[PDB]
């Protein structure tokens, strides 16, 4: 069981990379690809979210 | 630690007939349940997604359904092209009970590229290295995954990494046995110490959606872990 702990840990390190690797967006292309890059950047924080629930929910369940 | 029981072995079907293919999940893995269909000498080729969704391309004759636990693949109007070889693929690997395969069912009838090589015939403690190149793939980071296949059995999970960080995750036969790392291109995984038990074909599979199935599949590389005999 010792194993399920250093999962857990590996499993949050990945959710942070994650999060980490979706940055907020920089502003360019006038108020158009600057609502475009805001748009994109909300779709993957929610999905980022959900994959971090179910994910997590294994190891809390 | 999750168990996909896959029922019924083989299912002996003339053309049009109902062809109904079921898997039990040892734990509840909800949405995270995807169809393949296995042609012989052939990659699988993703059927159904997210329990109940269809593929791009794939006919609406190929129903999937999902109760709690139970998962039901069913293809409906049968044709002779329909003669393949189906599993399903339950969990995530970052997971807690990890992704595993279901046993499959054997069925009678009456842009992003994976490519790995380094499939040879070592000898049995030879430290082993397949690699798999990525190419074509519009994302920065996705799971890489490495499915084997010993001959005449099914699919197996080895591992799989995202290919961003460092995150790799095994099956628990695989563990300390195998080793996946990451590159520019390229993915690789490596066999430490292989025994003839590891005489497979090894694939690697993307999931280009993190949603926990794979989308793109490689051709394959033929590993054989035999001594030399004599001619």
């Amino acid at each position: 069981s010792g194993d399920s702990d250093e999962d857990l840990l590996k499993a949050v390190r990945l959710i942070k990379f994650l999060y980490q690797s979706n940055p907020p967006p920089n502003p360019e292309g006038t108020r158009q690809a600057r609502r475009n890059r805001r748009r994109r950047w909300r779709e993957r924080q929610r999905q980022i979210h959900s994959i971090s629930e179910r994910i997590l929910s294994t190891y809390l369940g | 630690e999750l168990v996909m029981t896959q029922t019924p072995s083989s299912v002996s079907e003339p053309v049009g007939g109902t062809v109904t293919i079921k898997c039990q999940a040892s734990q509840s893995i909800s949405s995270w349940l995807s169809w393949y269909q296995q042609k012989p000498g052939q990659p699988p080729k993703l059927l159904i997604y997210d329990a109940s969704n269809l593929a791009s391309g794939v006919p609406s004759r190929f129903m999937g359904s999902g109760s709690g636990t139970e998962y039901t693949l069913t293809i409906s109007g049968v044709q002779r092209e329909d003669a393949a070889t189906y599993y399903c693929l339950g969990g995530y690997p970052a997971a807690s009970y990890r992704t595993a395969f279901g046993g499959g069912t054997e069925l009678e009838i009456i842009q992003e590229q994976l490519v790995e090589s380094g499939g040879r015939l070592v000898t049995p403690g030879t430290a082993l290295t397949l690699t798999c190149k990525v190419s074509g793939f519009s994302l920065s980071g996705f799971w890489l995954n490495w499915v084997r296949q010993a001959p005449g059995k099914g699919l197996e999970w080895v591992g799989a990494i995202y290919r961003g960080s460092g995150s790799e995750w095994y099956a628990s036969w695989a563990k300390g046995r195998f080793t996946i790392s990451d590159t520019s291109t390229t993915v690789t995984l490596k066999l430490t110490s292989p025994t003839t038990e590891d005489t497979a074909t090894y694939f690697c599979a993307a999931d280009t959606t993190d949603n926990g199935y794979f989308t793109i599949w490689g051709p394959g590389t033929l590993v054989t872990v035999s001594s030399h005999h004599h001619h």
